[PDB]
């Protein structure tokens, strides 16, 4: 009745999907074999007559290795083999390769399976697209898939949990190129886009979890906890229920402005746990701390427009009200003049489940703050010069041209990102 | 027996309602415990004894 | 034999209604299975105001629950008194309104509204005589505010002469839950002014204040606030359901409270609210009840009566009491606080007495105050609505449901005119 | 964490102490796994393997 | 081991025979104030 | 003493007859073997010297499967073996096949057994013909049998509880064709024809009984309850008795206009039962609700000409008078100007018996509302364009021609249905 | 008691018939020795449709096996269910047709056709009532296509009224087996248009595609394709053999499917076809089975229905199901894909329900679609036939058998006229 279709595109999408689905299995009691020893799972799993539960997810990638890792690992009897879709040739960090030449047949099969999945859902809250902006598979194929979904499904709410390149640290070289292309693509298709940065999550792990060597598994576990907190109100009852449709209404002031900073709290290891009180006010403050942001974007530079807080566990409305009143009275936290309330508080009675093998402690309270703020334009500003610096020499441009793109596409993407910068400046200004 | 699907739907509805009833009873007990706290409960009784 | 049709709208309205029906069944000695277990004749004497006798000994509430999402109704049905309601009176949709008055009033509320009116008409025709309808819901939510206003308009069209009572939970001043609360409240107040004959304004922050200061509770969940609301909702109509030394029905209260048709918004309070610690310290007397009644802290509205002027005030007392005591107390209150009472009305109090107090309390009293203080609450809501509407933030979500931008400004104009009327009668001078 | 749980600064901890440390690091670890690692680290010891 | 079935009374058969008595009894069973058509 | 001969033609006829005869056996206490452990069964069963009771019914079909199912089921010792008549070749949704070539010998044998049945009846209120408008067997053979009965028996009232195609949902393709043909056939032979729609009864089952997966068994149970309520006055005594001759004389304003909408009340499951008062006024209002009609035809569109109410159980004439007076004062219900009374009320003291294993609850009161109203012209209007849309291309016309039809037959049927539309418009107009 | 005479023709037809009889015997609980071992009354209730009782409990299939070479029926006899068939029903020549339609229709088919009709008449006269004949064979092969068309013509002459159902394996689009497939197909289609009342088209490449994409088999031999075909052959007639909630015989299917006599070519598909890995993962609902039904990949013909327009479509469901659910699913399919459905037919779906699903499967469903998509298949066969006929390649082999060149032109003209009718009804507009 509250089904949500999960899409995981590219290596990063699949690797965060592994953590997400392990977390969902742990939360709902579903064993990795597929079945558990009501109907709260229906959002993420569809049950069969035999009692065995299959997730409503689709693992899309043009490379076979990542998907075969899932096919060989513990969750081989859980997922649908055809829902795991594997390509033959990788996109090789080429947006054109993933969007024009290789991605065609793969996206056709993906839409086929997505139709089959949506046909099994009475209701459909929306799509959760988890991809990696900065890679040919994630950016190009993901952009094509989002465009097709917008064309055919229509008004279904697509929430894109995208991972943009970090300000200074990165793993690719053409990452500004394909990131600009995919941002051009997804400015007009996704309904609410959640920004994530590897550098910011690395900093969170290093400072809060005391992990001197954070890794992709830790990053994915944090992202999985955040998405679980986001979807908790769909699956578990509690005071002040918040919905996928209500995210857009209480978070998106205008259709272009729908990019969101995400921050989880508390992030504490068990050795540091039960060593602080972890009250509602303190976890709210931690969630509003700039270091707790999962994007290398200081909110002090900009102004908050909206903030949806998702409380999990033993949280009382009096405490959320007191904490939010303190936040409003706080001076460093600054809101736009045209949004006096700017807050969407929603509580859930289900505490965040702890993944065995993870670093997170078993905490009875949690906050997931997803905020629309004009500061997010800074990351686009960074990519806008990282792009044009290479584009001046047309470096690596032959690679993108070879798979059927044009200089006009790069020009249009750069112009649209400049327009997005201007829109962020205009919404920030009085 | 010929109408298994109708009986299956009835059983599904009954199970969902029973599970939600169990959840509501548990939450009602927890809320009663939370709302029981008041002035009469000896929250400062130890402080009074010490003074 | 004067029946009341209860309607619950939205999550907050449904929770309030469930608590209210639990309280009323407790008052009338009805177990959650519907059987009577009260051992008191007066409990069954006027049970038909709220309940109908089934084929057996079961009594079913004349209550209609409306919602766009089934979760709140599932919780209500699974609650302790969830089985008394007739299952057909749960009218729910499938996609909830995302805090969107437009979604709950035009797009998604339209399809469910005919089912809702079918249920309402079926319940209304079964009534021998109909006092009216009471609708409990929250301003500042999608399905609640939207479908509540739509249903109220439809019921006003069908039964103009019948009484309409509303228990609206106005969005709180200081701490707001959702962003679009000013929009939803602005669109709902415009409907309530034109349609609802009698409107009672509740604020969750006033409820938190009263339960923190008078009840002195530490962890007040929504259940306690709904309990206080249920106490007032029962006490307003206990004069219908129980014999009274000086009885007064809903229409009598409306006639004595409403000077002019548009000035029908009221702040309410219940007495005696005593903390468990101070229960033995307090002495139950009519003067004590009046003292707590006229305390601004007791008002379940955020606006305080001190800032405004009392146009009128009804006080419905419950218990074996002296009419001389009650009348003298209300006269002394008026004489002492004549500055806060309107001059051009010789008597600003409608005193009513019922002989049956609520269970556990020897005495009780509900207060219904029509004062120009509600002006500041509407003014604050407008101060938020104008700030949001100047830059048209979140306006596209209402526009995509197909409602004119002019409708927002029309609702704002109606609110401003209502505020103007309240100020006019606040500073009106006799002769 | 092992240093914090080692009061004597002896470099050695008992089974309970190192299971507590390993649970503070990763909650899902049971005592049997920690004891097995203890044994494979120091084969012949009466507990108190060097952390 | 003899099977048994409850014997009905003569009053029940008379009520079934008579249209008036049956309807009056049903009206009395209908509801609790004054019984509807109480007087047989 | 007051016998009524039951005819069940086609698959729908036999399938509703199964439910009907289950209901009759339960109501009269007759065990399926044939005998039961005064003379209230004479309407539906004839008792033999051995004490075993045989029903006065005739199961006619050109297909052996449906009849052999009854021959094999529990009611194999109840029905007369020769009364169960089986053909060799199915009519294959062909009215011409069921009316010109296959149906001849079958209808001859049907008349033979019908004459044998009627010779065993002292009185004869009439015939209850249950067939399927929209199939070769029911339409063609049913039309032929009705014509033969009109020729030989003459003035005996034939009440046809016909099942018409639903507006949008349907199971056949040539259903408009054979429906128009059968309507042409039965406009001039049946005395009172009651329309029934699978879509309407499915909606009733979904909304009232909360069966999300209604089936033909549920539909036939509802139809059987309606027929038993109609016939209750023949078997059980009560104030304001109604007779088969009286339905006509109180319901058929003109010979051409004798099609009737049917509605039952209450339709409530056991779970929903004993939560409402179920008073006479409330159940009458339910019967007059457009949703409770067993035809997808909103009665608001037309005007009621006559309404026969058949009450079962604890119902008093004062209550029925008050309920019908409220119905008259109701604005939505509107009657023709030339019929000030327009109401035929009849009460019975027998409450409706409940079939074990069914979804209907044990209710002490029941109403069967059979209404002659000009709104029924809407369904004929739908079939009239569904017919001509296919007829313009002469689709499936060769199939009908092959078994001895002519284009003139289709033209005549279409013209007669247009004339029926015109008559309905004329009687509706002032 | 409505019998069907099965005929197998050529190597492919004989293999398909053997597999079909194995499947039918499995459904009826018949072991290869002919004894009933099903332990179910319904299996024996209508066993007479396909089998006749022998001296003991043995049941003999009503099948007639045709060939010009004895090897194929030697294989049939050596197969697991090779001993059920009566030895008198094996009719063979001695020299097989070298993929020569002229040899199988005129020279070598003429002598054996007398014995073939004798066996057919002997089998038919024993039948109490005869629904008709079903002939399984492959277009594009000498003995199969030629002898099948000749026998179909003879049986049409003998029994004009009785049903003719054909399962023809039309030569595949992409990869062709033999060179003269276009000649044989062109000559056989001209005969089938005139004689065959009802025809299903099967393509080996379509079967390969469905077994590679849905079943995900790795090494699918001809046995798997024959088993899919056999499932379709059983499911089309299971309504005759088992009680059904809404049963439908072959004549009913033909009446509801065929708008005009020449447009009797159909594409068929079977559900649910599930790969081994996804068997526990798939949930069997009527919407699921319909969704797999209406997919183009499920069709066993090469032509995809998306290009064409569905003139008609019958769906035979099997199992414990809701008729409301089935009808709602089909109405929803028609409403959603109204672009693919003919406008001048208000309802393009003939839904039939049988109460007995196949063994092992909880419920199943077979589909028979008459759509103008088959026009492209006939067009491709025309594009090959005309290309070869312009240079008269391999025409001397047909000419040396006593076949006129004018017959080729007549067959091409007839097949082009059929294509024209399909296009006309694809682009026909109402009113
Ligand atoms: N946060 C996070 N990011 C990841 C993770 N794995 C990969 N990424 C990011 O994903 C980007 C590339 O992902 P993909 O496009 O899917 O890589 P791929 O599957 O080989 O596809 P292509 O590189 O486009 O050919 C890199 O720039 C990484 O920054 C992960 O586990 N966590
Ligand atoms: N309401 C209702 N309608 C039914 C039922 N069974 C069949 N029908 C309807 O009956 C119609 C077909 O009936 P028949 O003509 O008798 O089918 P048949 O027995 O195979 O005979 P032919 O179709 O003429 O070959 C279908 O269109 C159904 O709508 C049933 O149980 N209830
Ligand atoms: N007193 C009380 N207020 C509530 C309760 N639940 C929600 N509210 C408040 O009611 C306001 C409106 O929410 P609501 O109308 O129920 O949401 P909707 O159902 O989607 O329209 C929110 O801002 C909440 O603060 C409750 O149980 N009791
Ligand atoms: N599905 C299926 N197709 C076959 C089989 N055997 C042959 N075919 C195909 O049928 C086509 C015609 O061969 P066929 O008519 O049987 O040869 P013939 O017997 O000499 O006339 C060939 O192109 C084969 O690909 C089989 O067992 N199953």
């Amino acid at each position: 009745m509250r089904e949500v279709i999960s899409i995981h595109i590219g290596q990063a999408g699949i690797q965060v999907g592994n953590a997400c689905w392990e977390l969902y299995c742990l939360e709902h009691g579903i064993q990795p074999d597929g079945q558990m020893p009501d109907d709260a799972f229906n959002t993420f799993f569809s049950e069969t007559g035999a009692g065995k539960h299959v997730p409503r997810c689709i693992f899309l990638d043009l490379e076979p290795t990542v998907v075969d890792e899932v096919r060989t690992g513990t969750y081989r009897q859980l997922f649908h083999p055809e829902q795991l879709i594997s390509g033959k040739e990788d996109a090789a960090n080429n947006f054109a390769r993933g969007h024009y030449t290789i991605g065609k047949e793969i996206v056709d099969l993906a839409l086929d399976r997505i139709r089959k999945l949506a046909d099994n859902c009475t209701g459909l809250q929306g799509f959760l697209v988890f991809n990696a902006v900065g890679g040919g598979t994630g950016s190009g194929l993901g952009s094509l898939l989002l465009e097709r979904l917008s064309v055919d499904y229509g008004k279904k709410s697509k929430l894109g949990f995208t991972v943009y390149p970090s300000p200074q640290v990165s793993t690719a070289v053409v990452e500004p190129y394909n990131s600009v292309l995919s941002t051009h693509s997804l400015l007009e298709h996704t309904d609410v886009a959640v920004m994530l940065d590897n550098e910011a999550i690395y900093d969170i792990c290093r400072r809060s979890l005391d992990i001197e060597r954070p890794t992709y598994t830790n990053l994915n576990r944090l992202i999985a906890q955040v998405i679980s907190s986001l979807t908790a109100s769909l699956r578990f009852d509690g005071a002040l229920n918040v919905d996928i449709t209500e995210f857009q209404t209480n978070l998106v002031p205008y259709p272009r402005i729908h990019f969101m900073l995400s921050s989880y709290a508390p992030i504490i290891s068990a050795e540091k746990a039960y060593h602080e009180q972890l009250s509602v006010a303190e976890i709210t403050n931690a969630a509003f701390e700039p270091a707790s942001m999962m994007v290398k974007c200081d909110p002090r530079h900009g102004k908050y427009m909206a903030c949806c807080l998702m409380y999990r566990g033993d949280v009382v409305p009096k405490d959320v009200n007191a904490s939010v009143a303190t936040i409003k009275t706080k001076r460093t936290i600054q809101f736009v003049d045209w949004c006096p309330t700017g807050f969407k508080c929603g509580i859930n009675y289900q505490p965040p489940t702890v993944v065995p093998g993870g670093d997170l402690a078993k905490v009875q309270r949690a906050v997931c703050m997803i905020s629309n703020s004009t500061a997010i334009g800074e990351i686009f500003s960074r990519l806008d010069h990282k792009f044009d610096l290479m584009y001046a020499k047309r470096a690596f441009v032959h690679w993108y041209v070879g798979e059927g793109m044009e200089e006009g596409e790069f020009s249009e993407a750069r112009e649209d990102l400049a327009a997005l910068e201007k829109d962020f400046e205009e919404v920030g200004a009085e | 027996d010929f109408l298994t699907y109708q009986g299956a739907d009835r059983d599904q509805r009954a199970r969902q309602r029973q599970a939600v009833a169990v959840r509501t009873t548990a939450r009602s007990e927890v809320e009663a415990k939370l709302s029981g706290l008041d002035d009469a409960s000896g929250l400062d009784d130890g402080r009074l004894q010490v003074a | 034999m004067r029946e009341i049709v209860h309607i619950q709208g939205g999550q907050c309205g449904n929770q309030i209604g469930a608590k209210f029906w639990e309280v009323v069944s407790d008052e009338h000695g009805i177990d959650p299975t519907g059987t009577y277990h009260g051992d008191s004749d007066l409990q069954l004497e006027r049970i038909n105001v709220y309940f109908n006798e089934a084929t057996g000994g079961r009594y079913v509430p004349r209550a209609i629950l409306m919602d766009l999402e089934p979760g709140t109704m599932d919780s209500v049905r699974s609650g302790p008194y969830g089985q008394i309601f007739r299952p057909d009176n749960f009218v729910f949709g499938q996609t909830g309104a995302g805090n969107n008055w437009a979604k709950g009033h035009y797009t998604e509320g339209a399809e469910l509204i005919d089912s809702v009116l079918d249920v309402v008409r079926k319940e209304a025709e079964s009534c021998d005589c109909l006092q009216g309808f009471q609708v409990c819901h929250s301003l500042g939510g999608g399905t609640g505010s939207g479908m509540g206003t739509l249903l109220i308009s439809k019921i006003r069209e069908e039964y103009p002469d019948r009484m309409m009572l509303t228990f609206s939970v106005v969005p709180s001043p200081k701490v707001s839950d959702t962003v679009v609360e000013p929009y939803n409240a602005t669109l709902s107040v415009h409907q309530l002014v034109e349609n609802a004959d009698e409107c009672m304004v509740l604020d969750n922050e006033a409820l938190y204040d009263i339960c923190f200061r008078t009840l002195k509770l530490t962890t007040p969940t929504f259940g306690d606030l709904n309990h206080l609301i249920s106490a007032v909702m029962s006490g307003i109509t206990c004069c219908l359901r129980f014999p009274g030394q000086l009885n007064a029905d809903l229409r009598k209260l409306a006639v004595n409270l409403i000077p002019f048709p548009r000035l029908h918004f009221f702040m309410v309070g219940f007495t005696p609210l005593t903390s468990r610690g101070s229960q033995q310290y307090r002495a139950l007397t009519v003067p004590e009840l009046t003292q707590q009644m006229w305390d601004a802290k007791n008002m379940m509205c955020a606006a305080d009566p001190r800032h405004g002027r009392y146009l009128t005030a009804s006080a419905l007392f419950r218990g074996r009491m002296s009419t001389k005591e009650v009348d003298e107390q209300m006269l002394n209150v008026q004489n002492k606080n004549s500055s806060y009472f309107v001059e051009w009305i010789p008597n600003n109090v409608k005193s009513s007495v019922c002989d049956i107090p609520p269970k556990g309390l020897k005495m009780s009293a509900t207060f219904i105050g029509n004062s120009t203080a509600i002006q500041e609450m509407f003014k604050r809501v407008s101060e938020q609505f104008t700030a949001m509407f100047r830059r048209k933030a979140f306006l596209h979500w209402y526009t995509g449901e197909g409602m004119d931008e002019m409708e927002f400004t029309e609702a704002e104009s109606n609110m401003n005119d209502l505020v103007s009327e309240y100020q006019q009668y606040q500073d009106a001078s006799a002769e | 964490v092992f240093v914090r749980n080692d009061l004597t600064r002896c470099g050695q901890l008992p089974v309970r102490d190192m299971t507590r440390c390993c649970q503070a690091l990763v909650p899902g670890i049971s005592e049997r796994q920690v004891a097995a690692v203890m044994a494979v680290v120091d084969p012949n010891s009466a507990g108190g393997v060097d952390y | 081991g003899f099977r048994n079935v409850e014997p009905l009374s003569r009053q029940e058969r008379a009520a079934a025979r008579d249209k008036d008595l049956l309807e009056k009894s049903r009206l009395q069973a209908r509801n609790r104030l004054k019984q509807p058509e109480n007087v047989v």
